[PDB]
C-alpha cells in the first residue's frame, strides 16, 4: 500500500 | 420468519486508506413461497441510499438467503458513528431492525515482537517464524507477513484472547522454507491497529 | 421447554489417571412452575446409575438451571464410548436426549518449542515466555507451566487453530517478572495429549 | 503428579 497516503489519511482523520 | 444477521467491516478495511469498509446484513431461512425482501439503511438515525443489494440465492436446505451491503466511511467507523439495517418480508409480523458500531472501550497500543524458530525445529524442512502481539485493546486487529517487498501468505494467527489486565493478545504464526530461514532472508510482522501511529507497525524477523 | 447441554471432560482429565473425568448434563429455561427435572444416563446403550445431580438453582431471570454429573472411566473415554443424557420434565411434550464421545479422526502428535522472549521485551519489568505446540489432532488439549517443581499460574493460552493441513496449533503465553529470567530461573511448558507417549511431554526454558 | 502411575496407566490402557 501507498504509504505517504496512509500517513496523509491519520493525520486528517478529525 | 426470517431471521437477520448484521456484520461489521474487517479490521484492516477501516483502518486503511486504501480499502473499502462495508458492513453487511444477511437476512435467512427466507421461504420459497414468499422470497421478496426490502432492505433500509440508516447512519446514526439518517437514512441513506448508497447500499448494494445482492439477487436472492436459494440454499441446499430449501430456503433463501439475501445479503445487502453498505459502504462505509472509515472515519465514520472509527469515530463510533452507528449502522441500522431494517428487514421488510411478508412472513414476517414486522420488519426486523438490528444496529451495530465499532467496540467501545479506551484504546491501547499493541506491542509486537517477533520471535525466531527454536533450535530444536530445524530438524524439520519448513520452519515457523513466530509474531506475538500483546496489550491491545479494542480486540480489532490485523496482521500480514511480507519479504522483499511483497506479501507472505503461508501464515496462520490465532484469536485474540483476552489476558489478565483485560487487554488482549495474539500469536501469527508464519511457515518458511528451512533454506530460506537460513539464506538470511528478512521477514516482516505488520500489525494494523487503531491506537497505533498511522493505524501500522512492522517488524522485522531474520538470521 | 427447557434446553439441554451436555460437556465433554477436560482434555487433561481424560488424560491424567490422577484425575477424575466427568461429563456434565445441564438443563437450562426450567420454569418456577415446574422445577421437577429426572435425569437418567446410558454408556453404549448401557444404563448406568452412578450419576450424582445437583439441587436446582434459579437464575437471574426466572428460570432455573439443573445439572448432573456422571463420572467416567478415562480409558472409555479414550476408547470412543458414547455418552447419552435423558432429561424429563412436565412442560417437555417428551424427554430430550443428548449424546457426546471423544472427537474422532486420525491423531497425530504435537510437537513442543520453547521460544525465549524478545530482546525489545527486555524494556519492561515483566516478561513473555512462549510455547509454541503444533501438528496435533484431534483438538483436545491441555498445556500447564512450571518452575522449580511448582506449578506456575499466569499463563494464558491461545485456542487450538487450524492449520493448513487440517492439523491443530496453539501458543501458551507465561508472563514472568524480568528478574526471575535473568537470574536464569529454569521454566517448563508441559503439554499432555492422547497422542503423545505416557500422554505427557515437558520442554524446558531459561537463560 | 505421580508420573510412574502415569506410565503404568498408559501401558496398561487397553
Ligand atoms: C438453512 O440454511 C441457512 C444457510 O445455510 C441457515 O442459515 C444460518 O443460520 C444460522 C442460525 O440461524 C446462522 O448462525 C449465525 O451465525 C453468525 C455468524 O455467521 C458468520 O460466520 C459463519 C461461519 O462460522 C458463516 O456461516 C456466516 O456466513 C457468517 O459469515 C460472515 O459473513 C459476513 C457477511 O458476508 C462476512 O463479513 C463481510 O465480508 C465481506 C467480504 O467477504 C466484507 O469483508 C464485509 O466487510 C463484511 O461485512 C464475514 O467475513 C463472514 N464471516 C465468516 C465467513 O466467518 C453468528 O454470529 C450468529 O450468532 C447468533 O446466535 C448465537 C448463538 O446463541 C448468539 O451467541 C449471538 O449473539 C447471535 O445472536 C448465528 O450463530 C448462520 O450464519 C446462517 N447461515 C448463513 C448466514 O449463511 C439456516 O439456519 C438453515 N435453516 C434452518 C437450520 O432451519
Ligand atoms: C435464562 O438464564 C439461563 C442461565 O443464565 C440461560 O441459559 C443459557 O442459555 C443459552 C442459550 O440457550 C446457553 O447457550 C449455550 O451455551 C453453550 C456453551 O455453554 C458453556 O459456555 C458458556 C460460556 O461461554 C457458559 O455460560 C455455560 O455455562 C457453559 O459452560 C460450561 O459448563 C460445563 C458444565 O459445568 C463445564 O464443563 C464441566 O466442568 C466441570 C468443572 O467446572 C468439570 O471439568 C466437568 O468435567 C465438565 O464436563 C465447562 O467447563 C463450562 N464451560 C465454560 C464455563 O466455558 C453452547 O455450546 C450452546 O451452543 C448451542 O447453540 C449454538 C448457537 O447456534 C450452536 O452453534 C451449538 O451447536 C449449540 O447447539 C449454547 O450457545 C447457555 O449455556 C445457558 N446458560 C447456562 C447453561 O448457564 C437462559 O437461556 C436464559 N433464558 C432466556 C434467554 O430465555
Amino acid at each position: 500500500f501507498n504509504m505517504x497516503q496512509q500517513r496523509r489519511f491519520y493525520x486528517a482523520l478529525h | 420468519g426470517p431471521s437477520v444477521f448484521l456484520f461489521p467491516p474487517k479490521p484492516k478495511d477501516t483502518l486503511m486508506i486504501s480499502r473499502t469498509p462495508e458492513v453487511t446484513c444477511v437476512v435467512v431461512d427466507v421461504s420459497h413461497e414468499d422470497p421478496e425482501v426490502k432492505f433500509n439503511w440508516y447512519v446514526d438515525g439518517v437514512e441513506v441510499h448508497n447500499a448494494k443489494t445482492k439477487p436472492r440465492e436459494e440454499q441446499y436446505n430449501s430456503t433463501y438467503r439475501v445479503v445487502s451491503v453498505l459502504t462505509v466511511l472509515h472515519q465514520d467507523w472509527l469515530n463510533g458513528k452507528e449502522y441500522k439495517c431494517k428487514v421488510s418480508n411478508k412472513a414476517l409480523p414486522a420488519p426486523i431492525e438490528k444496529t451495530i458500531s465499532k467496540a467501545k472501550g479506551q484504546p491501547r497500543e499493541p506491542q509486537v515482537y517477533t520471535l525466531p524458530p527454536s533450535r530444536e525445529e530445524m530438524t524439520k524442512n519448513q520452519v515457523s517464524l513466530t509474531c506475538l502481539v500483546k496489550g491491545f485493546y479494542p480486540s480489532d486487529i490485523a496482521v500480514e507477513w511480507e519479504s522483499n517487498g511483497q506479501p507472505e501468505n503461508n501464515y496462520k494467527t490465532t484469536p485474540p484472547v483476552l489476558d489478565s489486565d483485560g487487554s488482549f493478545f495474539l500469536y501469527s504464526k508464519l511457515t518458511v522454507d528451512k533454506s530460506r530461514w537460513q539464506q538470511g532472508n528478512v521477514f516482516s510482522c505488520s500489525v494494523m491497529h487503531e491506537a497505533l501511529h498511522n493505524h501500522y507497525t512492522q517488524k522485522s524477523l531474520s538470521l
